[PDB]
């Protein structure tokens, strides 16, 4: 959901 | 996990390798700066250091064990912090002046460009004269950003599966406590010497907080006052704060 | 030259426990159902006779009477609030879930409700008591991380020798907390670890302090409970 | 300047 959120489980 | 079975110099060495980039400004020297400019140098330089952050963090040992959500939360605790004591790190050199970027130096009265913007400039001078009369080394400095990054938001998290969560992230905390203690040890100091140092070191994490509270409630007058546009990161991870 | 630097650790360790401030008391008024203005005004009320034990705590502690005026006032103007949270974590530690602000001031995160933007402070403070019952952490060194707050948190704030000083004796104090694990038989290896532990903490407590002020200076610009002018002024020097 | 900080210390 959140940005950070997107970015960090991004692969 | 891999975090605690690493040695110390097996520390220092992922901690080391893991250093996010050194990025530059837009600055131009030719324009003049109104308050609206500085902030917007600032504000764009910092949401693109965010970005190596977060990809920093991911190789942080131990970081990735933990769950998504403890990650999101450490992060949006830690974040500025991180920016200063980096900021903090690369000023050591240059007294006087904070090194925002290679092209970017600024002194306390450009600070002054942008108010109330100077009481957190003097308090990122002192710091940074302070690393430089304690000669901080660059091993020492990737251990205590990541002590920021594991410790900012562990008091602020219930079952039996969480405690674990932070169990392990009290192990590796210790393991970088162990990690410093080496370096100090392997550059000729006593045991006397290296639990003061140690002291000294982490007692300055207690200011970087502070610099940090501040400077998250200088961020938020100017969201408000409406002047500098933020970027959407940076105001999901200033929304974080309250 | 400064006498606290001839000090031993254990005559460190009695010099601080002797100049512990005592525990005071609140109103006796029994009316449970606290509003807004009636918990606010306890615990200002409670804050305020704190403060002036405090200052006699401080010139007790060694090193502190060696410095200026102007420096002791910079000192505990930065750190008057860490100091207060600190004491209240501390003698809350045998409660577990509740705040022991007084003997007979005894709040959990429920009653925190009655005040805005409270409960978020209580939750700090509960979590950092619980995180000091979980290290069993003893008096001797709870004297130390206290007299460690008083002489750190403002001397990154002198502005335009005597920092020197302040740091030579944070040097003692450190040296006192080793002696303090060494004598408890705690290896070296726990040592340092514990040591930074303790100091870890130390930033928690600053970030308590730092959301404390803002709530203080919320209230008064709210005007409902009237605040003491040795409030008013120690709350001023955070603008 | 005046403080009642500046009191409590010499008077303690
Ligand atoms: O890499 C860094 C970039 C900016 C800062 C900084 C310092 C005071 S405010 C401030 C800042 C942070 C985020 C922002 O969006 C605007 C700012 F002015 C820093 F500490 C590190
Ligand atoms: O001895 C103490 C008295 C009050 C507190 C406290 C805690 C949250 S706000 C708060 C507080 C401080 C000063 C004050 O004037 C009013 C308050 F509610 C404390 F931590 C220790």
């Amino acid at each position: 959901h959140k940005i950070l959120h997107r970015l960090l489980q991004d692969s | 996990s891999l975090a605690l079975s690493l040695t110390a110099d097996q520390m220092v060495s992922a901690l080391l390798d893991a250093e996010p980039p050194i990025l530059y400004s837009e600055y131009d020297p030719t324009r003049p700066f109104s308050e609206a400019s500085m902030m917007g140098l600032l504000t764009n330089l910092a949401d693109r250091e965010l970005v190596h952050m977060i990809n920093w963090a991911k190789r942080v040992p131990g970081f990735v064990d933990l769950t998504l959500h403890d990650q999101v939360h450490l992060l949006e605790c830690a974040w500025l912090e991180i920016l200063m004591i980096g900021l903090v790190w690369r000023s050591m050199e240059h007294p006087g002046k904070l090194l925002f970027a290679p092209n970017l130096l600024l002194d306390r009265n450009q600070g002054k460009c942008v108010e109330g913007m100077v009481e957190i400039f003097d308090m990122l001078l002192a710091t940074s004269s302070r690393f430089r009369m304690m000669n901080l080394q660059g091993e020492e400095f990737v251990c205590l950003k990541s002590i920021i990054l594991l410790n900012s938001g562990v008091y602020t998290f219930s079952t039996l599966k969480s405690l674990e969560e932070k169990d392990h992230i009290h192990r590796v905390l210790d393991k970088i406590t162990d990690t410093l203690i080496h370096l100090m040890a392997k550059a000729g100091l006593t045991l006397q010497q290296q639990h003061q140092r140690l002291a000294q070191l982490l007692l300055i994490l207690s200011h970087i907080r502070h610099m940090s509270n501040k400077g998250m409630e200088h961020l938020y007058s100017m969201k408000c006052k409406n002047v500098v546009p933020l970027s959407d990161l940076l105001l999901e991870m200033l929304d974080a704060h309250r």
